């Protein structure tokens, strides 16, 4: 195809310069713009694609395993979980200086160590798995996975197996099978699990594959499913006494519907999670059966869009024509994946740290909050990029004239309306949040904290209080006895839901105030400005009037050049560069929160958040300067700690967020006319006139600097706030 | 705590002077000028009065100045191109009488 | 640095809100804003915001609210300005606010 | 290198060749409008893409139009 | 028309600078700009300082041709003379470059051809979905 | 030749980053291992300001010999026994330059 | 006949690629030749991005407003 | 021998295999057929 590096570029190939090796690393996974391409052979590219990350992630759980096995203290751990750290793994670090090896032994370890902050040692211990031959065996069977997913994608990509376009192109046989296979089966295998394994490990016996064929997950067996006597399968659900790994307190049911927490581990009961997974199992699995393939019955979503045309025309033409701009579009499909995948995961967040699913995973504090601050701040990159791809097919895969006036072009139609009135929304939200925080920090300056703007979130508050939370006195649905609600569900799992929110020391549906109603603006102004940011760059990446060519120029383009008053960062690429700042502010926002509520619920001054969360001197004093002191004395003159490589991953952050700032703020044409005084010199220079550079060093262009400066912000966002979020939740531990 | 500086009990800004000290509230200063002023002998606020209705009668004199070499009587660039002289007068006029004058005013 | 000096001596600035240097207090965190505020100048570009302002422009012009003076976002060299203007003052004030609180509140 | 297109909505003003810095383009003969004429660009091939030619470009939106792609020595602006 | 044949023609008086031919000209194509000056003056030239160009034929050999073009606008500009540049390839095989038509590309002289030509509004461009999966962009058709 | 007055003095900016900040670095890291006997310190890798430290000791003994009419050095940041307080606060004491001193006057 | 609309009749722009797309401006004049493309100069009472009021337009790029 | 299993794969994997795909990137990248 091509000739030097970017063979799939003959366009960088031939580029003298350095700008050669930066770009063919950076559009190596852009199929779509690389020489002598197809539809066929991009959909296969990408499959293969999927099959080696496939492969990487079973190796990265393999690594996870093994190190868990071989380094770790897992089978110590299991014994007394809430009291002994998990470990990560070994370390091996000849630099060390030997108070470092004194100081990073932890958990009773033959070395030094690091601590899993991951959660993978409660969720291993919660799922079975209880002795290190079992997570070998696991990280075994995953190198196994990863070998197998290569080889599926290699042989995928030989011509006698290469599929064709229209295999991928089949959006109706993938959903049947997706959704009653890789959703339904795999839940329905998951409830195998937890029935089999998981709830036979929680209840003492250690059922393996060696004996899993022999031992009865429900007494009778069966019996009840043929017979439909389910209700047998909900017989002793081991009632608020049961010792989590032991059979002290134990039941014989396997899919009752408790509702609430474990007493003792303070997480959900798997007996709760396997009726789960079979419920959703059920529901995906009938699901599945509703698109068309081959049998002549099922849905076809060409024409469920073709005939969701509204009579009136408030839409205009509707969904008709959208089936093909998306089938034929994989960045419409990718944004759409990306969005679920965001909304999900933050799902996941906010779910797991208020409904934990791991035994001890609510004890140990630093896990929860490591897994929180991970998944949405994953969550808002996931997010990010669903807009970032919406662009991306706007600019490239959108074609006005096959959806005339049908439901998308109308976004392009009043895209003016949609962006002025996000707009509105975080022009608002911003200028009164910041109002009543700036309100706040001067009544606590001039002494006269009372005069402060603390508007209650009487909402949240109303819908807490719809759920059972007898601490504010509404009488809602769940809080009133005397309801339908209180009525139809007290017999099955209000009990338990009711014992563990009313519990003021775990997560569920927290306390709030009216910090929380502050933040959750601040919150929201994060959202819709970045979703502001995002929407006007996808909506105004086919054009604006500023420069209505810009589908011509790509996604990522620097500018339009100085003219017209100046068109610096106006590609749809640019905004996406703009809404990772805000996005990564958001989340640190939704972080700061959740962490700083969480740190005082641990430690137990609820006070403190209540006091301190409504003016933003007591978020950098009381959150950000007192619980960073274990943090940045980490290493001080006199000795070192644990936590002192979370003190130099601290500063590391801070200095590539610093860094960032140099191609954020510095732009081009200073460091090129530098870069030509460096030549002259190398060229001018004795004995360095005899080594000369291959690639002409020229200086970052300029988009790819706007990434580069991106990605150090990024990285050092990332880096500082977990060293602090971990050393601080673990300098004290609640 | 050198202080000159006092602020309006209006909004509870008033917390803002402070137990400074010698009977007095309100916002410690850190500009010196206090030191200036026990360099410069004053040791009254009748003094530092007249001296500001002075540097009054010096800011109208510059604005006139100003008005006057630009509106009325204005040079042209034989003035402001002859430097020896303007080197001459600043060195031996700005300078040297009012380092001469301030050792007058200190002595 | 970081711990000896930046975390230790700002705790006279945060553990204010108070008597009279409460307003280094907030001079502190406002400087820390608008040091913050350049950034959304200096990391950024016209044409976002020239694109920007047309939406907006869009949804004046269907309220007969649409100004003569044309909105345009600003120069790239005024952008540059504005955020090297704001950077300065927020990094300035914010050291201004913690030097003079600090050295205030011990000595 | 990279793509200098023009389009017809040119008048023949002239003012892209006179801010040209590489003599990218040129005015050639032409009836489309007022003036006669209409800007070619056959030397591509130097064209750095300072985009001066677009910046001085007097039309509703451009007729002159700097497209941006394949980078070599003579559109990198470099010396060396 | 004919090119002007570049001759061994003198240079201006110059004291050296450091914004010559570095590498560019020993394996890469560099140019070289003549024009004709009434007088002897000085002149800033655009690799930095000021030289002083010659009366009659001068020559100057530069880096890149943005470097002869901007010293070209400035003399036919401020001096008023007539210039002309070419390019030089290290294994010989001179170009000539500038007006290519012996009149300068500001006037519209007969002859040279429409290339990079469309024949169309810029807004008429279809769309990167018409051209997607072809070698052609939405600006050739 | 301004390009060789750039090509320098970029040259010696990235050696000074390097020797000043890199041995912030150096010292950062070292002291994360557990290694302060490998930092750059007073009790560790010693880099002193030897040429400063001179000059404090020769204007330290300066108006003994060089400078006569003066009973006292023209100032107390050099050395001696000299402490000029004038309450319970100090007023400059010799200010003592160790390897802290020589990392940051190099930063 | 003249071609076109007149030499003072208000006119709005169907030009998708204009700054004053769906924006009344004023007819300068208009090129008689059948061969200009773009004969009907039009002036804008706000510039354009490029500071610039007028350009030349299409018949078929023009609508004469009926106010 | 598997607590020094740690001292032959973190130089193996952190100093040598580095030096063996840098090696063969550089010449990857610096190829020209
Ligand atoms: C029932 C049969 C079946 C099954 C099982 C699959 C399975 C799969 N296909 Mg599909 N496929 C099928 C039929 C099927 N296919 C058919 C008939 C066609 C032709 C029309 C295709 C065409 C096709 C294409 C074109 C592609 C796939 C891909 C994939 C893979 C998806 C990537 C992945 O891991 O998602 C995993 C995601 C889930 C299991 C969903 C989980 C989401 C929940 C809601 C999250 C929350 C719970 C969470 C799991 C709990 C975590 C806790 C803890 C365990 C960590 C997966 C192996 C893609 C791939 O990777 O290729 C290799 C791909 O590119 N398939
Ligand atoms: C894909 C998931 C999966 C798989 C492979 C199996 C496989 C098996 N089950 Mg399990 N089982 C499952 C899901 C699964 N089950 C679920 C979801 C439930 C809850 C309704 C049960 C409840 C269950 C009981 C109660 C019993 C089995 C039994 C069995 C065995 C005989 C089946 C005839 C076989 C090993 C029987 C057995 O012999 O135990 C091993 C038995 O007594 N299973
Ligand atoms: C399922 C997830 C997924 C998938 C399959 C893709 C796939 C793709 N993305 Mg998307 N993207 C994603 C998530 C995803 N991305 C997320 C989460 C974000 C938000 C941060 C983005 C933001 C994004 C932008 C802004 C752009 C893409 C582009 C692309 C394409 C080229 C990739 C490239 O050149 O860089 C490959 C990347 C590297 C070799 C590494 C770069 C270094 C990074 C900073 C750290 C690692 C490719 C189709 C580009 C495109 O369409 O081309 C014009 C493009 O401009 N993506
Ligand atoms: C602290 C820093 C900071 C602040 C305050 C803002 C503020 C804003 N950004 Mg963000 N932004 C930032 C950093 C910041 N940004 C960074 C670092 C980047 C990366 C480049 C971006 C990228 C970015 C994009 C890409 C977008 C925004 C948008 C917005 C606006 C969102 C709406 C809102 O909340 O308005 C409410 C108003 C405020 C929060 C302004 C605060 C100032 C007060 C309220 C005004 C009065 C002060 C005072 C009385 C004036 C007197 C002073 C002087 C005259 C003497 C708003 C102006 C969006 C936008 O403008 O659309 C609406 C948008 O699209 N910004
Ligand atoms: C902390 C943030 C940061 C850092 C580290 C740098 C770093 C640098 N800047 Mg930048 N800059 C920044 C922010 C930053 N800048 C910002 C925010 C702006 C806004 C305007 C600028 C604007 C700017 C301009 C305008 C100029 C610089 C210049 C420089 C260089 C001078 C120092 C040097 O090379 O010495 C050595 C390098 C350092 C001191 C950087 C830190 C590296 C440390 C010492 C350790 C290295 C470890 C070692 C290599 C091991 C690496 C790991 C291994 C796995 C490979 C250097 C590349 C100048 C330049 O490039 O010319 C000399 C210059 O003219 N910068
Ligand atoms: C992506 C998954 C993953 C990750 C991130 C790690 C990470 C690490 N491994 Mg492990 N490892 C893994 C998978 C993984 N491993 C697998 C699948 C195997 C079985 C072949 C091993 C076997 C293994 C051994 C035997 C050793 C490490 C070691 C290490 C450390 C230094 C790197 C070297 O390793 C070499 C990498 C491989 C052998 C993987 C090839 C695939 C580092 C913490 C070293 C260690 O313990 O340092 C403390 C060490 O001695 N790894
Ligand atoms: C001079 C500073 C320095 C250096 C060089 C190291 C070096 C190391 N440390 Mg660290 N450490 C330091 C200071 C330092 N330490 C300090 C001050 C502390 C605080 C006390 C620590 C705390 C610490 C801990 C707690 C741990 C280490 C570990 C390690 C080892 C990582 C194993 C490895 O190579 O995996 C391979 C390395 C990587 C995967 C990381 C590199 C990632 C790259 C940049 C990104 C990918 C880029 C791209 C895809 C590939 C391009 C390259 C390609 C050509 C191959 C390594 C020997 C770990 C260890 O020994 O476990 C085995 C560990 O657990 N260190
Ligand atoms: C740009 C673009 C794109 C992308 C985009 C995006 C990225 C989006 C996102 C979006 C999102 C991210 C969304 C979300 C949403 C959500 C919602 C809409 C929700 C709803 C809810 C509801 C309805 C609820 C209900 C309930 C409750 C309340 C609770 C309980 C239960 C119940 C059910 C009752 C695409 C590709 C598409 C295309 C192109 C353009
Ligand atoms: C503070 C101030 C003020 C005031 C000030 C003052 C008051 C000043 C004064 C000043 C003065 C009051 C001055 C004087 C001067 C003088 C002089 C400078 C002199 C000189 C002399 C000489 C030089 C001499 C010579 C001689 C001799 C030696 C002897 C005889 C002879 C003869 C004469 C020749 C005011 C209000 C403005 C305001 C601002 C601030
Ligand atoms: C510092 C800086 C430079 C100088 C950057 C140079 C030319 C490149 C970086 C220098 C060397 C190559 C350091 C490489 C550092 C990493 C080790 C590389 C990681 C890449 C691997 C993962 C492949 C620019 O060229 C620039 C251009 C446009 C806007 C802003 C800037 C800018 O801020
Ligand atoms: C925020 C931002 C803008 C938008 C900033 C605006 C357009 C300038 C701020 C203008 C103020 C808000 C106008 C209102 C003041 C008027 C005098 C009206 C007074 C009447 C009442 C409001 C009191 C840019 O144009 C820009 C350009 C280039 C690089 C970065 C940026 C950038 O970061
Ligand atoms: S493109 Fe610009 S310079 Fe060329 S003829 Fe048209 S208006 Fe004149
Ligand atoms: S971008 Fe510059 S060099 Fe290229 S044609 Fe336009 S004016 Fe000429």
């Amino acid at each position: 195809m091509a000739l030097r590096f970017p063979r799939f570029s003959q366009g960088l190939a031939q580029d003298p310069t350095t700008r050669r090796i930066w770009f063919g690393i950076a559009t190596a996974h852009d199929f779509e713009s690389h020489d002598d391409i197809t539809e066929e052979r991009l959909y296969q590219n990408i499959f293969a694609s999927h099959f080696g990350q496939l492969a990487i992630i079973f190796l990265w759980t393999s690594g996870n395993l093994f190190h868990v096995a071989w380094q770790g203290n897992f089978e110590t751990w299991v014994q007394d979980p809430l009291h002994v750290r998990p470990i990560a793994h070994a370390i091996w670090d000849p630099h060390f200086g030997q108070p470092a090896v004194e100081a990073f032994t932890r958990g009773g370890a033959l070395g030094p160590v690091n601590i899993a902050y991951s959660g993978v040692y409660q969720w291993w211990y919660t799922i079975g798995l209880r002795t290190n031959e079992d997570l070998y065996t696991g990280a075994l069977f995953l190198l196994f996975l990863s070998a197998l997913s290569l080889i599926g994608g290699w042989l995928h990509l030989q011509p006698k197996w290469k599929p064709r376009v229209s295999w991928f192109k089949n959006a109706e046989s993938r959903l049947n099978h997706h959704l009653s296979g890789l959703f339904g089966v795999s839940s329905l295998a998951w409830t195998g699990h937890l029935v089999h394994v998981a709830i036979p490990a929680s209840r003492g016996e250690y059922v393996r594959w060696n004996n899993f064929l022999n031992v009865l997950p429900h007494p009778q067996g069966l019996g009840p499913l043929f017979t439909g006597q389910w209700n047998l399968y909900a017989q002793n659900p081991d009632s608020s006494s049961h010792l989590f790994g032991t059979s002290q307190g134990s039941g014989t049911a396997i899919l009752t519907l408790l509702g609430g927490f474990h007493p003792q581990t303070q997480s959900l009961w798997l007996t709760d999670m396997a009726h789960h997974h079979l419920a959703i199992a059920i529901l995906f699995l009938i699901a599945g059966h509703m698109y068309r393939t081959n049998f002549g019955i099922g849905h076809s979503i060409k024409d469920l869009l073709e005939a969701h045309i509204p009579p009136g025309g408030r839409l205009g033409r509707g969904h008709k024509g959208l089936y093909d701009t998306i089938n034929n579009s994989i960045h419409f499909q990718l944004g759409l994946a990306l969005a679920s995948l965001g909304v999900i995961t933050s799902l996941v967040a906010q779910h797991m740290y208020s409904l934990p699913a791991y035994a001890f995973i609510a004890q140990d504090f630093t896990t929860q909050a490591a897994l929180y601050t991970h998944h949405q701040y994953i969550a808002g990159f996931i997010m990010t990029g669903a807009f970032a791809h919406g662009a991306i097919f706007f600019i490239r895969d959108y074609n006005p004239e096959q959806n005339e006036d049908n439901v998308l072009a109308r976004m392009l139609d009043h895209k003016e309306a949609i962006i002025s009135h996000l707009s509105w929304a975080s022009l608002f939200l911003g200028f009164h949040t910041l109002g009543l925080y700036v309100h706040n920090d001067v009544m606590l300056a001039f002494g006269t904290p009372e005069k402060q703007i603390l508007i209650e979130p009487i909402f949240a508050q109303w819908i807490q209080s719809a759920h059972g939370k007898t601490s504010y006195g509404f009488d809602v649905l769940l809080s009133s006895t005397s309801g339908p609600a209180f009525n139809a569900g007290r017999s099955i799992w209000l009990p338990g839901w009711l014992n563990a929110i009313n519990e003021n020391s775990n997560s569920l549906f927290l306390t709030i105030g009216p910090g929380d109603f502050l933040v959750h603006h601040a919150i929201a102004l994060g959202l819709h400005t970045t979703t502001l940011i995002l929407v006007k760059g996808a909506l105004d990446a086919r054009g604006s009037k500023l420069m209505p060519d810009k589908k011509d120029f790509g996604y990522s383009f620097p500018c339009d050049g100085p003219g017209r008053g100046g068109t610096c960062d106006i590609s749809a690429w640019d905004a996406f560069y703009l809404a990772v700042f805000w996005m990564l502010n958001t989340i640190g926002w939704v972080t700061f929160y959740w962490h700083w509520k969480h740190i005082t619920l641990w430690q137990g001054n609820v006070s403190q958040f209540n006091e301190s969360s409504t003016y933003l001197m007591g978020w950098l004093r009381d959150y950000l300067w007192l619980n960073s002191s274990q943090l940045i004395n980490g290493y001080n003159p006199f000795g070192m700690n644990s936590l002192s490589v979370w003190a130099w991953m601290f500063l590391f952050g801070h200095l590539v967020w610093a860094t960032g700032f140099m191609f954020l703020i510095s732009w081009r044409g200073y460091w090129q006319e530098l870069i030509e005084t460096l030549a002259w010199a190398h060229e001018r220079t004795p004995l360095a006139n005899l080594i000369r550079w291959k690639d002409k060093p020229v200086a970052l262009s300029i988009v790819q600097a706007r990434l580069v400066g991106l990605a150090h912000f990024s990285v050092g966002y990332i880096f500082t706030y977990a060293a602090f979020l971990i050393a601080s939740t673990s300098g004290k531990f609640g | 705590g050198p202080s000159a500086q006092v602020v309006w009990p209006i909004v509870g800004q008033e917390i803002l002077n402070g137990d400074v000290g010698g009977g007095f509230r309100g916002i410690q200063i850190t500009s010196g000028f206090f030191q200036i002023w026990r360099a410069s002998g004053i040791t009254s606020e009748l003094q530092l009065y007249c001296t500001a209705i002075g540097a009054l009668v010096f800011a109208a004199l510059m604005l006139f100045a100003g008005w006057f070499h630009y509106h009325k009587a204005a040079p042209k660039l034989a003035w402001f191109q002859d430097v020896e002289s303007m080197l001459n007068h600043h060195l031996a006029g700005l300078l040297g009488l009012g380092s001469l004058s301030w050792a007058g005013h200190q002595v | 640095w970081l711990r000896d000096f930046l975390w230790a001596q700002a705790s006279q600035v945060i553990q204010s809100y108070g008597s009279s240097l409460s307003a280094y207090g907030l001079f502190f965190l406002g400087a820390h804003f608008v040091w913050a505020f350049s950034l959304m100048f200096l990391f950024s570009g016209r044409g976002y915001w020239q694109e920007l302002i047309e939406s907006i422009v869009w949804a004046h012009n269907k309220l007969k609210v649409a100004p003569a003076t044309q909105p345009r976002a600003l120069s790239i060299i005024q952008g540059r300005a504005v955020g090297v203007t704001h950077y300065l003052l927020g990094g300035i004030a914010t050291t201004w606010a913690f030097f003079l609180a600090r050295i205030i509140a011990v000595g | 290198s990279h793509s200098v297109k023009i389009y017809d909505t040119c008048i023949g003003c002239t003012q892209c060749v006179r801010a040209c810095p590489t003599d990218v383009l040129e005015m050639i003969p032409w009836d489309g409008c007022k003036a006669k004429q209409i800007a070619s660009a056959p030397r591509t091939e130097d064209c750095v893409g300072c985009k001066r030619c677009e910046s001085a470009c007097p039309t509703d939106f451009l007729s002159v139009r700097v497209y941006l792609w394949h980078e070599t020595t003579r559109s990198m602006g470099l010396a060396y | 028309t004919p090119p002007q044949l570049d001759p061994n023609t003198p240079s201006p008086i110059f004291a050296g600078s450091t914004g010559g031919l570095l590498r560019k000209a020993q394996v890469e194509e560099f140019y070289v700009i003549t024009w004709n000056s009434p007088k002897e003056q000085i002149f800033e030239m655009p690799t930095g300082g000021a030289a002083i160009m010659r009366e009659g034929p001068n020559l100057l050999k530069l880096a890149r041709k943005e470097q002869c073009l901007a010293l070209g606008t400035r003399l036919r500009s401020k001096y008023k003379i007539t210039y002309q540049f070419y390019r030089v390839f290290p294994n010989g095989e001179v170009q000539y470059l500038h007006p290519k038509d012996g009149v300068y590309p500001e006037k519209a002289n007969p002859g040279r051809e429409g290339v990079g030509l469309n024949m169309r509004s810029i807004g008429k461009n279809v769309s990167p979905i018409e051209v997607k999966f072809t070698g052609k962009q939405s600006y050739d058709l | 030749h301004r390009d060789a007055i750039i090509s320098h003095l970029n040259w010696v900016c990235i050696f000074l980053g390097f020797h000043s900040f890199g041995l912030y670095i150096h010292n950062d890291t070292m002291s994360a291992l557990g290694r302060p006997q490998d930092m750059f310190s007073d009790t560790a890798i010693q880099l002193q300001p030897v040429f400063a430290q001179w000059i404090q000791n020769t204007h330290a003994l300066a108006p003994g010999v060089t400078a006569p009419g003066e009973t006292a050095s023209t100032s107390l940041t050099w050395g001696g026994g000299e402490l000029v307080a004038v309450g319970g606060k100090v007023a400059l004491l010799p200010i003592p330059l160790g390897t802290a001193d020589f990392l940051v006057h190099h930063i | 006949p003249p071609i076109g609309p007149k030499r003072g009749s208000k006119v709005k722009i169907l030009r998708r690629e204009s700054y004053w797309f769906k924006n009344v401006g004023s007819v300068v004049a208009v090129d008689q030749d059948p061969k200009t493309r773009y004969p009907v100069v039009v002036r804008f009472a706000k510039v354009n991005y490029a500071n610039i009021s007028t350009n030349n337009y299409a018949l078929d790029e023009v609508e004469e407003v009926a106010a | 021998t598997f607590n020094n299993l740690p001292s032959i794969f973190v130089p193996l994997v952190g100093l040598v295999f580095p030096a063996i795909a840098m090696a063969s990137l550089f010449l990857h990248i610096q190829k020209n057929k």
